[PDB]
RNA sequence: CAACGAGGAAUUCCUAGUAAGCGCAAGUCAUCAGCUUGCGUUGAUUACGUCCCUGCCCUUUGUACACACC
């Protein structure tokens, strides 16, 4: 049917010195108007999962452990607390 | 959130409009701004204020300014109230129930004049757009809109059905004929504007810009074209500047006529007209000397015909005026001037002497307002308010009531204060003096004279009172104590520059002052310590004020922004924009760190301190507002403005070919239709007349458009393009090409759209007949074959009428062209 | 600016692409194509089924078409395009490797079909003039200044990120939606015939398995 | 011969042949033509 | 505006003239010209066109550059062919030509008119199917 | 005393050596063998019109030189 840009520009028309409501506007149309960071699987009787920020959750977790296991590598003493 | 809303507004009595006078010596409804007030002259008691039913600053108030009042008129009989406001709108009310009866947008500028007209029903509208709308109220409809003005409508005079006659701000007078609505007779009036127009049934009278008023004669049985209306001569007056409202009237018990020119400035000039038996016997005596001068003498008339009077003027700028009369002793003549105020002037006169050397006041209704706008609004704990003013009129309302029950004399004031207690007020003016009076006794407690040495600009109180803080534009700040209640000057800092706001703390910690060289300086009290300089607003910076916690202030200026700053580093927090003219005073909340800021462009505004959004932006003022006010508990806030208003804010789709198939079997229907009456109409001629058809009643579409049906399809056949029209004529059937023929038969008989549109028949009837040649020469019938005989001989006949004279043409010219090349080439 | 075998055509003459597929697609991979052809205008796709290449070349240009891309795929995900040049031209091959696709996740709308604007991102050595070339020559040339669909290239790391979107200018910035499908591309090879032979002089293809290939970009 | 622009400033000859003189317009036919040569002169 | 709108176009087309109302000169003519053609030596009426007949040189060379830029149109080229007619069967020939300004503008209009008297004449030529067309409905018994 | 006899609602792609059937080879620095790319064999039905619907685009001085149309 209709574009993407056409109902952008509608989009813009209806959200229109205040700016949370700006900041609010833009985060919404962002995350509406971009769909490719959701994935939508096809009802057979919809969005199904968030990629990007599962994969960015998913290798900063890795990244902390590798950069713990790297200052764990050559390490011989420790605080041992047992507070 | 617990928002914000409008209460009540007052201050004002006779705004920027006009005004209506009602009899009971009687009532006098005039406009404040947007909202109508009723005063008896009487005793002046506020006794009506019809108002918007939607309180200003609700949530459905929209966007903007709100419609100013700029026209009062009023049927009497009848009781209704034309208003009209400054988008242009008319709202027409029932004064007995004061409910909004008719809403009457239309213009599209401010109105300027109101007329009921046969006295019910109709209303006439002229506008600061050059239109000039008639309406019908039990229609709710603009019936019509008389547009050939040119700038603005300065005036009108209609009678009932035939004869509008308008002048306007360019030289303009006009005539109008309401039968066709088409204008008759215009003539140039004054060569500058056209402020005036006054009418008694044989002279007319007009002024323009400066003492050139004009007489008219209208002769409206006339029939030449200019002479409808005709000019007899001009004279003078006292005021060289625009008259600009003339009227009159025909008092009884003899009969005769007055008239007045109110002027622009503080003067009306009063003229009573005299009458035919002393035009008839005047006549002589300015034709003695006894003939080609004495007729140019007595050509040479105004002043004959009209006889000056009594010319009243006023201590203020006049804005309005009417009055009333009996017995040519009692021209009893209200007045509304600029500086709000209205006043019942009665001139008497004993029909020879106007009895007196100057007219005389009867009533003046002035005490609900101040004649100049408020530069310092204040208010108690919670109770009353004080209103300072450049006349003196230091006024101490109540909130509960709006009524100014004090009021004192001081000067050209431009900050005030209370004092703790209540029931005192101290004031600064704007020479070398400050001012002290109270609520119980009278004026004043004492004065100081050389309290600075030039214009105070603002003062403060500490909490508990007892200490005060004058800063002057004599480059200095001064600290007064109270002994006892008399001032006690004791310490003064002298800066490098103009100080023009002082604050303190509401803890008694910090003093900020705002300097003229674009800073502020925090400096503490116990020490005259110099904390703070706060700076880079770049202009001169209007009021500050320090929040309850004492931690955060802020800053308003010329700018157009206000800064907001943390007090223990001296660090800017925000540097909001605001307020695109000026912000006059900026206020906080009494226990938040909510704030209100009222600017120079008639709007105050509600902001927070934490997330620095606007709450609000409140909409009810129409002029630069000059002060604000915030409760000292509670938070209700006033807002004080220059258009002398103060007001309280509390809580809470065919194409072508069937376009022309439907159009050809419609025309066509009516056309054979005719045909078919006439033939009855000849054979009911022609045997016994005791029968014939009906009616065939014409059709709805064709005298909807006002079309004869061969012009109706005439205008489709043009409206089709020259890309779509062979398709259009390829699509329709034969059925339809035969009665295109029948149409075009009957088009050259009408031999005026034929010679019109002869290319056009010519194309379309050739490609039609070109296309469906194999079945239009298998018809049998000789209704056609003469129809194609009379189509041939009429369609060949106008083009050869045309290509005549071309020929004609050709050969003359170049006959022409060659005569003077043999002459001299 | 523009190289010795598209200097004769740069501007003068809009293309003419082919896009076509391995040899029998599957349905994703017909999607992709679809998805392709108008990703770039005055692109046709050709049904490839029995088709063999020299013949398929052979017609292209001598039908005229300026250039062919040639799409491979796996189990549906797309791995591969080639963009050959016909008049004796050059082929740069690619793989593609993060693909996803309007016609998998949305409904959201038609496309713009707009000449659009083209961003290419630091391709800073004299490859990446070539490839900036090569990919900007089956665009049209010269769009109107006020065409609100943008496509870009953007070099990170020797992997093209390649995306398309359209905006509306606003009062305080610029507002961008994601049309289209996003990749990764990666040149693998560059020769200067075109596709029918690989008997052509390579004038570039990435060495995978030398010992100082992590080393550098573009190698 | 072809229809040129006017030759003085009081009146508009339109390449059509037809002529206005700009005292005898209406003002509703001024800001028509006046937006019509604007679009003219802009394209 | 009086007489055009009620009427009277001889008064009105001297008003025009005098004015230089070029638009609301086109339309006295071309209104008194049609109402010529719907009633009934003389082309408008008679008053009107002695109105013609009795105006100066400066006045007839505006009406002639008038004239001269309506016949550019194939549509308002008929008032401009009676408007040139009514002066060239009215005024004085030698007159005409001796006014200065009368060849640059007959020189313009001359080319004009051949190009319309081309197209009326051609409309004529094929003006007679209507009569081959009465020839076959008349062979058809 | 489990599934299943050509697969619902919806949805995607497709115009001549094309859709589809069929096998045989290769495995070419990226990708692929849970497959990928070639190669031949057999080979159609229906559009090839239209802007009516859904959309996308272009223009709204004719300019570019006649004739013609506007």
């Amino acid at each position: 049917a209709g574009s993407q840009l056409k109902n952008l520009k509608a989009a813009l028309k209806a959200r229109g010195y205040d700016r949370e409501e700006k900041k609010k506007a833009i985060a919404e149309i962002r995350e509406e108007f971009n769909p490719f960071e959701i994935k939508a699987a096809r009802n057979k009787r919809i969005a199904v999962g968030k990629p990007g920020i599962s994969k960015q959750i998913g290798e900063e977790q890795r990244k902390r452990a590798f950069e713990a296991r790297k200052m764990m590598k050559n390490k011989r003493g420790g605080v041992i607390d047992k507070r | 959130y617990q928002r914000f809303e409008q209460a009540a507004a007052f201050g004002v009595i006779a705004s920027n409009a006009n005004c209506v006078w009602i009899p009971a010596p009687g009532q006098l409804i005039t406009s404040a701004l947007e909202d109508v007030n009723i005063w008896d002259i009487k005793t002046g008691d506020l006794v009506s204020k019809l108002s918007d039913g939607l309180p200003p600053g609700a949530s459905d108030a929209r966007g903007a300014k709100p419609a100013e009042c700029t026209y009062l008129e009023a049927h009497k009989d009848t009781d209704l109230l034309a208003v009209g406001y400054a988008d242009g709108v008319i709202k027409v009310w029932d004064l007995m129930s004061k409910t909004v009866l008719l809403n009457f947008n239309g213009h599209k500028a401010a109105i300027t004049l109101l007329q009921f007209d046969g006295t019910g029903t109709r209303l006439i509208s002229g506008s600061k757009d050059s239109n000039i709308i008639v309406w019908d109220l039990v229609g709710e409809v603009g019936l019509y809109k008389l547009r050939s003005h040119k700038d603005s409508i300065t005036g009108f005079w209609c009678q009932g059905e035939d004869w509008l006659i308008s002048t306007s701000k360019d030289g303009m007078i006009k005539l109008w004929d309401l039968k066709t609505h088409q204008c008759i007779e215009t003539h140039i009036a004054h060569t500058g504007e056209c402020w005036g127009l006054a009418v008694k049934d044989d002279l007319l009278i007009t002024t323009g810009t400066d003492s050139q008023v004009k007489i008219w004669k209208l002769d409206i049985e006339n029939d030449k074209m200019g002479g409808k209306l005709t000019e007899m001569g001009i004279f003078e007056k006292q005021s060289k500047q625009r008259g600009l409202k003339i009227e009159f009237i025909t008092n009884s018990s003899d009969k005769t006529s007055f008239f007045y020119i109110q002027n622009a400035d503080k003067t009306i000039e009063t003229f009573r007209i005299r009458k035919e038996e002393e035009i008839a016997r005047g006549l002589k005596k300015r034709e003695k000397r006894l003939l080609t001068e004495e007729e140019i003498a007595k050509s040479i008339y105004s002043s004959f015909i009209l006889h000056p009077f009594q010319t009243i003027r006023s201590l203020y700028k006049i804005k309005s005026a009417s009055w009333t009369t009996v017995s040519s002793s009692k021209l009893e003549l209200v007045l509304t001037t600029s500086s709000n105020t209205i006043e019942y002037y009665s001139i008497p006169y004993e029909k020879r002497d106007p009895t007196s050397p100057a007219p005389l006041k009867t009533h003046t209704i002035e005490l609900q307002g101040q004649r100049t706008d408020v530069r310092s609004i204040d208010i108690s704990d919670d109770n009353k308010l004080l209103a300072t003013a450049s006349n003196g009129s230091l006024k101490i309302w109540n909130i509960k009531t709006h009524k100014c029950i004090r009021t004192f004399e001081c000067g050209y004031a431009l900050t005030c204060k209370f004092l703790p207690g209540g029931l005192l007020v101290i004031l600064g003016t704007r020479n070398g003096e400050l001012q002290l009076f109270d609520l119980a006794s009278s004026s004043l407690l004492d004065t100081i004279e050389d309290a600075h040495d030039a214009a105070i600009w603002s003062l403060d109180l500490t909490s508990d009172g007892k200490r005060l803080v004058t800063g002057s534009a004599d480059k200095t700040v001064k600290f007064w104590d109270f002994k006892v209640l008399k001032l006690h000057h004791d310490t003064t800092l002298e800066l490098t520059d103009d100080i023009l706001c002082v604050r303190v703390s509401p803890d008694d910690r910090y003093l900020a002052i705002s300097l003229l060289d674009n800073t502020v300086k925090v400096f503490f009290l116990d020490s005259m310590k110099f904390y703070l300089s706060l700076y880079g607003h770049k202009l001169p910076v209007l009021s500050i004020d320090i929040s309850f916690d004492s931690k955060m202030i802020i800053t308003s200026s010329a700018d157009k922004n206000i800064k907001i700053w943390g007090l223990d580093f001296g660090d800017c927090h925000k540097s909001l924009f605001a307020h695109q003219d000026s912000i006059m005073n900026v206020k906080f909340l009494p226990q938040s760190h909510n704030f209100f800021s009222c600017s120079k462009d008639a709007v105050v505004k509600y902001w927070d301190g934490e997330k620095f959004e606007c709450i609000q932006k409140l909409y009810a003022h129409q002029s630069e507002v000059w002060a604000l006010a915030v409760a000292t508990d509670g938070g209700f806030v006033v807002s004080s403005s220059h258009d002398h208003s103060i007001r309280i804010w509390e809580e809470t789709s065919l194409k072508a070919g069937e376009r022309l198939m439907e159009a050809l079997d419609l025309g066509i229907a009516e056309i054979e239709g005719l045909e078919a009456y006439n033939r009855d109409m000849k054979l009911w001629q022609r045997k016994k007349l005791g029968e014939a058809p009906i009616k065939p009643q014409g059709n709805a579409v064709l005298i909807a458009v006002n079309k004869t049906p061969e012009q109706y399809i005439m205008d489709t056949l043009l409206r089709i393009r020259m890309s779509q029209l062979e398709d259009a004529l390829m699509v329709m059937p034969f059925s339809y090409v035969l009665k295109f023929l029948k149409f075009i038969d009957t088009v050259m008989q009408n031999k005026t759209l034929l010679h019109s549109h002869l290319p056009l028949i010519c194309k379309n009837l050739f490609f039609i007949i070109k296309f469906n040649h194999k079945e239009l020469v298998s018809q049998k019938n000789e209704e056609l074959k003469l129809q194609i005989n009379r189509v041939k001989t009429e369609l060949r006949s106008a083009l050869k009428s045309t290509e005549d004279d071309l020929g004609f043409n050709v050969q003359g010219l170049k006959f022409v062209k060659q005569q003077w090349n043999l002459r001299h080439n | 600016q523009v190289d010795d075998e598209y200097a004769a055509t740069s501007g003068i003459m809009d293309p003419r692409i082919i896009v076509t597929t391995s040899r029998d697609p599957s349905t994703r991979l017909s999607q992709f194509a679809k998805e392709i052809k108008l990703l770039f205008p005055n692109a046709v796709r050709l049904n490839r089924g029995n088709y063999v290449m020299p013949n398929l070349v052979d017609a292209c240009k001598k039908s005229g078409t300026t250039d062919l891309v040639v799409l491979h795929e796996h189990r549906g995900v797309p791995t591969s395009l080639t963009i050959s040049h016909f008049p004796h031209g050059p082929t740069a091959q690619f793989s593609l490797h993060n693909v996803v696709m309007r016609h998998d996740i949305i409904n959201a709308g038609n496309q713009s079909e707009v000449n659009p604007h083209l961003i290419f991102d630091n391709f800073t050595t004299a490859l990446g003039k070539r490839v900036v070339c090569i990919l900007k020559h089956l665009f049209n040339a010269g769009p109107k200044k006020d065409s609100e669909r943008v496509i870009t290239f953007a070099n990170r790391g020797d992997f093209i990120s390649v995306r398309q979107h359209v905006y509306v200018r606003t009062r305080e910035g610029v507002e961008i939606a994601e049309v289209g499908p996003r990749f990764e591309m990666r040149l693998f090879e560059l020769r200067l015939g075109t596709l029918e032979n690989k008997d052509a002089d390579v004038e570039w293809q990435l060495r995978r398995f030398i010992r100082t290939a992590n080393k550098k970009d573009y190698l | 011969y072809n229809v040129g622009k006017a030759e003085k400033d009081g009146e508009i000859r339109l390449k059509n042949g037809v002529a206005m003189s700009k005292e005898e317009l209406t003002r509703e036919d001024k800001n028509r033509l006046r937006r019509a040569l604007k679009r003219k002169r802009s394209k | 505006q009086n007489y055009m709108s009620k009427g009277d176009w001889t008064n009105a087309f001297l008003l025009a003239m005098t004015l230089d109302h070029p638009m609301r000169l086109f339309n006295v003519l071309k209104r008194a010209l049609g109402e010529s053609r719907s009633r009934q030596e003389v082309i408008f009426n008679e008053e009107l066109d002695q109105a013609i007949s009795i105006l100066n040189d400066e006045q007839l060379i505006l009406l002639m550059k008038r004239c001269r830029d309506w016949n550019t149109n194939a549509k308002t080229h008929t008032i401009a062919q009676r408007t040139i007619r009514c002066i060239l069967m009215h005024h004085n020939i030698a007159k005409l030509s001796e006014i200065p300004g009368m060849v640059k503008i007959v020189d313009a209009i001359i080319p004009y008119t051949q190009r319309h008297f081309t197209r009326v004449d051609n409309l004529v030529e094929q003006s007679y199917i209507l009569d081959y067309a009465l020839v076959e409905m008349d062979k058809l018994f």
